[PDB]
């Protein structure tokens, strides 16, 4: 059962695609499994709808995994996906937020990518398309928000290639076509590693949001609330004010469509061990995580 | 695999040297001691030309060489 899974240890694609069917067997009256698509090497890509009925929902979207090496990711994401059949009907707050909302929440968002870490190069970032003799696309530059303009690379070899065109990558086509015929997104949350940051766009220019005091004040709460379990500072802001000019990314492509609470996790940790966190930290990652993610939730709620 | 179940990682022969290289199984490239790699590369990082604007991990610049430095995207 997914009581038994070992959380407390990083797994494989097929070991994560398992724990979605057994975690939908177990609770079919509020998760189900979704394929938005087809990766590039003909692997399904999977998301879990969590919802408990109605219509059009205000839904909120959580990718993991887009940059395959950040294994942290992928690891909160199967921590998240049991937190929330754990605590609907327990917890007040979050029961309140999956009576009235819809979650969306993908795993492994660059499966080629992730199967490629596991037996090839762990420190592997991008898609695995082809053409060059140079492989992939960095899926946080596809994007058509700012596509192929500064702060990504037109090197077929450089590991921020925006490829070809907007949405080249059917791993970003797909989540782009899946959430627009969705049409009720009011929350999109990205979540990649490391740095210990909570953002908010735009990656791609220096222009501020028109929200930018309201999701500045929801960073700020987020950050207080993850810092509480076991006192991981988080800093915060704007993608391109603390980190760098970035262009074709996720959460500036959803914003500009109107979804307003966009925002990119960088998790654990500072640097010690970067992409390569052990595995004891999966836990206590993905725990002070949810504060944050479910602060963000009652914001949106 | 093995090398992932050990601890470490699948890193290609060229980014691995030889006193980083681990014989457990499961990799069609070689298992690699990556807390033993040094460099840009080893450290997640990419060399990139002095004016991209990114993260700059300036322990491993050095090793980019001539009008580069180390940046890690995240
Ligand atoms: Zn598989
Ligand atoms: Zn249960
Ligand atoms: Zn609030
Ligand atoms: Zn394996
Ligand atoms: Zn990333």
């Amino acid at each position: 059962s997914t009581n038994t899974f070992n959380y407390a240890t990083y797994h494989t694609l097929d070991e994560i695609y398992d724990f979605m069917d057994l975690l939908v067997a177990e609770h079919p009256q509020l998760v189900s499994k979704l394929q938005i698509g087809r990766s590039y090497e003909g692997r399904p890509i999977y998301v879990l709808k969590f919802s408990t009925g109605g219509s059009n929902r205000p839904a909120i979207w959580i990718d993991l995994g887009i940059h395959s090496r950040e294994w942290i990711t992928q690891a909160t994401g199967v921590w998240f996906a049991k937190k929330f059949t754990e605590d609907y009907g327990q917890d007040p707050s979050f029961t309140a937020i999956l009576d009235s909302m819809d979650i969306f929440l993908e795993i492994v968002t660059n499966p080629d990518g992730f199967a490629f870490t596991h037996s090839q190069n762990r420190l592997w970032r991008k898609t695995r398309s082809v053409t060059s003799l140079c492989v992939g696309v960095d899926a946080n530059r596809n994007w058509d928000a700012g596509f192929g303009k500064a702060g990504a690379s037109s090197s077929p070899c450089s590991e921020t290639y925006h490829g070809k065109y907007a949405n080249s990558e059917v791993e970003v086509k797909s989540i782009v076509d899946f959430v627009k015929d969705h049409g009720n997104f009011k929350a999109f949350l990205s979540i990649h590693s490391y740095s210990q940051l909570l953002l908010y766009p735009y990656g791609y220019t220096t222009q501020s949001i028109p929200d930018k005091t309201e999701l500045n004040q929801v960073a700020k709460s987020a950050v207080a609330a993850l810092k509480s379990l076991y006192g991981t500072s988080y800093k915060y802001g704007s993608i391109i004010t603390t980190i760098y000019q970035a262009s074709g990314g996720s959460i500036d492509w959803s914003y500009n469509q109107g979804i307003k609470y966009s925002f990119t996790f960088e998790l654990r940790d500072t640097g010690r061990y970067g992409f390569l966190l052990p595995a004891s930290q999966i836990i206590p990652t993905a725990q002070e995580t949810w504060l944050g993610v479910l602060t963000i939730m009652e914001h949106t709620v | 695999n093995e090398c992932v179940s050990k601890g470490f990682g699948c890193l290609p022969q060229s980014d691995c040297p030889q006193e980083a290289r681990l014989s457990y199984g499961g990799c069609s490239t070689v298992c690699c001691d990556l807390s033993k790699l040094t460099g840009c590369k080893g450290k997640g990082g990419e060399c990139n030309p002095l004016d991209r604007q990114c993260k700059e991990l300036q322990a491993e610049s050095a090793s980019c060489g001539k009008g580069q430095k180390c940046c890690v995207w995240l």
